[PDB]
């Protein structure tokens, strides 16, 4: 089989990629993203810095909870977050390549999965743009707890 | 000897590429990777595009090759030339004292001798790279 | 029908004989084309200068013409914006068919418009260049001179100038009076690439065309800016260049028989150009309320900056721009020598941003200037003449700019700030590192949503709120700190970096990541 087929060999690439990111320390964690968020939102009400990390942290594990039940969360049409099992029941969490032209199937938007109040969406909407375009310059962002 | 040197030059960027974790894709069917089992210990594969699992940051051979349209010609006719080579069944030589094969169907296989191997964990131990390839005149196959 | 019988053809001149009742500058027609206009006229013979010429027409003694009875007027059609025309109209290079319907007929000496008529300039004109909109401000309205030695890059900037008007209202136009034709076509596609075509005209007088038509091109481009102009539309306008203009009424003055003045020109020569470019201002609402921008050419010899006419053209623009052929020489573009240069109008042709940012840098730097140029005794520098000189040379590290390259206006205000407020002194020792966290910050500034929001909110928000305060000191000082530790690590224990820098976190990942970005596309072996 392929070096793909087999869940050590790909946690093992998987694992050192990480760890180089992680050593060269040029990585933005969820702080740097609720600063930029609270900065981007700084001129229609002053939200509290730790409280855009804590609904950050929140939403990101919302998202955790619905992908290890197998249905895939689309973020944006640029980014869609899905799960790879493999044998055994392990399960992996990735981001498919070409989203556009092979979206997975049964696709949900992450309004269904986020409280029905206006400053949570808007927080959260906030911090998905601000993570499209750190994307787009170059960044190294975390999404999960060490990915 | 020009081509050659351009051939040369382009398999050394891809091997300088997959030493570091980062697929290449030359074409929908051979993808250029490394399983590393340990530290000091890697080995150069070559293995079809999976289906569910999408690899982990690939690049195509456009990337690793100079804008130049000699250059880029002389890359796409080499990969358009190895990809019919390997169909009909033969045996390209791809590293330096490697070998590609095609098996059954659409596997493809990459035997590493003792040398190549021997480059490529003194590459991954010491960062001791082949020096780049130069122009050499076409030696007379006979005496 | 025809009046008029052609009687000699001496000095470039037609001798027309024929009862009539002539008037200045009376369109004479020879065929359905060809035209040319009265100079001088008895009560039954007249002196004309050709416009236009045709193959076959074969214009000799004895042909007949007829006495129009009308002015010199250009007509006006929808096809001239993205064209290239003549003196007359002519399509010499067409983007769009031309309906034959003439939307308007301007006459080409009409006066310019009395006092009452004029407004203050008020709005500024982004050029584009940083040295330009922040320390030598043109503003909608305004007369700049750019007078400057041969090969130096004036048509640039003013083709800088043009291009920086892609994204707003203003309708370039560009006279050329004896240019060269290749040069010509080249501004054209220029312009067609940077998507300015639809908004622009030009008129060309070619370097071998008729006297007549080198000398009244520019103002059949200001009849036709005055005609844009009384519908309410800021016009730029861009004569290159007036010395060739000059050079044409002097050699139809000459060859007219007038006597000559200081250095052979006639001495009506500052009333022509004084006449012409007074034509051009800002307008009250009732007399069409629209600008007319002129920015005319003109050229030295070995920069002499005090000859006839660069000084007549002094005293009648608000203000020039001086291009250096020492500063050229040394690599330096645009050549733009600040301290030979001014604008009249001041910080009254700027934003309040950038007015604040810049307020007094260009009097910093001729202060710079004289303590470099001055030699005294006593080796001790005083502190003030010390914060002189690094700031004026950090000022001379914002200057070079690429060619045809547009930079904002508020990314050319926050960069005036950073300088304004001390940050880029320690700069002083290595240069080539500023010149990297500039080109840094102006990528930050232009490309991520960040720095787009940070220009928005410098915009509506002004410096001294507290959202741009916190902007500067979370996004772009860091960035500084950062790089300043890496260039140079002495300055982690410098008093006036402690000072500074006191508050600021050491950041430096927008710096790393776009380096990063860069050599991604990075080849370990290269192929050449
Ligand atoms: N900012 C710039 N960066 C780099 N090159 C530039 C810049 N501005 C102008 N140049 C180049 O410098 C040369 C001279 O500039 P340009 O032709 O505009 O000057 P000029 O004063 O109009 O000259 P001429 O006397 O020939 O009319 C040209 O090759 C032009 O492309
Ligand atoms: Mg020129």
């Amino acid at each position: 089989v392929d070096l793909y087929e087999s869940y050590s060999l790909v946690l093992n690439k998987s694992a050192w990629n990480y760890n180089e990111i992680i050593q060269r320390d040029t990585q933005l964690t969820i702080l740097d993203m609720a600063l930029q968020v609270h900065l981007f939102l700084y001129e229609g009400k002053i939200i509290d810095i730790a409280h855009i990390q804590k609904i950050i942290k929140t939403f990101v594990l919302n998202v955790f909870a619905k992908i290890i039940k197998g249905v895939p969360i689309v973020l944006n049409p640029i980014i869609i977050f899905d799960s790879v099992r493999f044998d055994k029941s392990k399960i992996l969490p990735v981001a498919v390549a070409n989203p556009k032209l092979m979206p997975p199937l049964g696709v949900q938007d992450w309004d269904t999965i986020v409280d029905e109040d206006e400053e949570i969406k808007k927080i959260v909407s906030t911090f998905i743009k601000l993570l499209e375009n750190a994307l787009t310059v170059g960044h190294e962002v975390e999404f999960f707890q060490d990915t | 000897a020009h081509i050659q040197k351009i051939i040369k030059t382009f398999v050394l960027n891809v091997f300088a590429k997959i030493i570091k974790g980062v697929p290449i894709v030359l074409n929908p069917i051979i993808i250029f990777d490394s399983v590393r089992f340990d530290k000091s210990k890697i080995l150069p594969v070559a293995v079809a595009n999976p289906k569910l699992m999408p690899p982990l940051g690939v690049q195509d051979w456009d990337t690793i090759v100079d804008e130049d349209e000699e250059i880029k010609k002389i890359v796409s006719t080499f990969i358009k030339l190895l990809e019919n080579a390997l169909t009909v069944g033969h045996e390209v030589e791809f590293f330096q004292d490697t070998l590609l094969v095609r098996n059954v169907d659409g596997i493809t296989s990459l035997y590493v001798s003792e040398k190549a191997a021997q480059v490529f964990n003194n590459s991954v131990i010491d960062q001791i790279m082949p020096e780049k390839p130069k122009y050499e005149a076409l030696e007379d196959p006979f005496s | 029908m025809k009046n008029l019988k052609i009687t000699a053809i001496k000095d470039n001149l037609i001798f027309v004989e024929g009862e009539h009742q002539f008037s200045f500058l009376e369109i004479i027609k020879f065929s359905d084309k060809v035209e040319g206009v009265v100079l001088k006229a008895n009560d039954r013979s007249a002196i004309v200068a050709i416009l236009n010429e045709d193959k076959d027409l074969n214009l000799t003694v004895g042909s007949l013409a007829e006495a129009t009875g009308e002015l010199y007027k250009i007509p006006i059609y929808d096809n001239y914006l993205g064209s290239i025309i003549n003196v007359l109209g002519e399509s010499l290079v067409k983007q769009y068919e031309r309906t034959n319907v003439a939307l308007d007929k301007k006459y080409v000496f009409t006066e310019a418009q009395p006092i009452f008529t004029r407004s203050a300039v008020n709005e500024p004109l982004v050029t584009g260049i940083t040295v330009v909109d922040g320390v030598l401000p043109v503003g909608r309205g305004q007369k700049e001179l750019i007078i400057g030695d041969r090969g130096t890059g004036k048509t640039a900037i003013a083709l800088n100038a043009m291009l920086a008007q892609e994204n707003t209202d203003v309708i370039n136009i560009f006279i050329a009076i004896g240019k060269k034709r290749d040069e010509i076509v080249e501004i054209y596609g220029t312009f067609k690439k940077h998507n300015i075509l639809h908004k622009s005209i030009i008129v060309s007088a070619a370097s071998d065309d008729a006297v007549a038509a080198r000398y009244l091109a520019p103002y059949a481009g200001m009849a036709i800016a005055e005609f844009f102009q009384q519908i309410g539309k800021d016009v730029l306008v861009v004569m290159d260049d007036l010395t060739n203009h000059a050079d044409a009424y002097r050699e139809l003055s000459l060859l007219a028989g007038i006597a000559p003045a200081r250095e052979a020109y006639p001495g009506d020569i500052f009333y022509v150009h004084s006449s012409l470019l007074e034509r051009g201002g800002k307008y009250g609402p009732e007399f069409g309320g629209g600008s007319i921008t002129i920015l005319p050419i003109a050229q030295t010899l070995a920069g002499d900056i005090s000859g006839y006419i660069p000084t007549n053209l002094i005293s009648i623009t608000d203000g020039q721009i001086y291009t250096s052929a020492k500063l050229f020489n040394e690599g330096t573009r645009p050549a733009i020598d600040v301290n030979l240069s001014v604008s009249r109008l001041g910080s009254a042709a700027q934003s309040k941003f950038m007015a604040f940012a810049s307020s007094g840098l260009k009097k910093i730097y001729t202060e710079y200037k004289y303590l470099k140029r001055l030699s005294s005794f006593s080796s001790k520098i005083s502190n003030r003449d010390l914060e002189t000189l690094q700031k004026g040379k950090a000022f001379e590290s914002l200057i070079d700019q690429a060619e045809y390259e547009v930079i904002d206006y508020e990314t050319s205000a926050i960069l005036f700030l950073l300088l304004k407020k001390g940050f880029l002194n320690f700069y002083t020792e290595k240069t080539e590192a500023l010149k990297v966290i500039i080109g840094v910050i102006k990528v930050f500034l232009a490309k991520d949503v960040l720095g787009r929001k940070m220009r928005a909110i410098l915009v509506e928000h002004g410096i001294d709120s507290i959202v741009w305060n916190l902007y500067l000191n979370h996004m772009i000082l860091p960035l500084l700190k950062y790089h300043l530790l890496s260039e140079l690590q002495y300055l982690a224990t410098n008093r006036e970096f402690i000072k500074k820098f006191k508050d600021i976190r050491n950041d430096g990942r927008i710096l790393l990541a776009y380096e990063r970005k860069g050599y991604e596309r990075g080849i370990a072996y290269d192929y050449k």
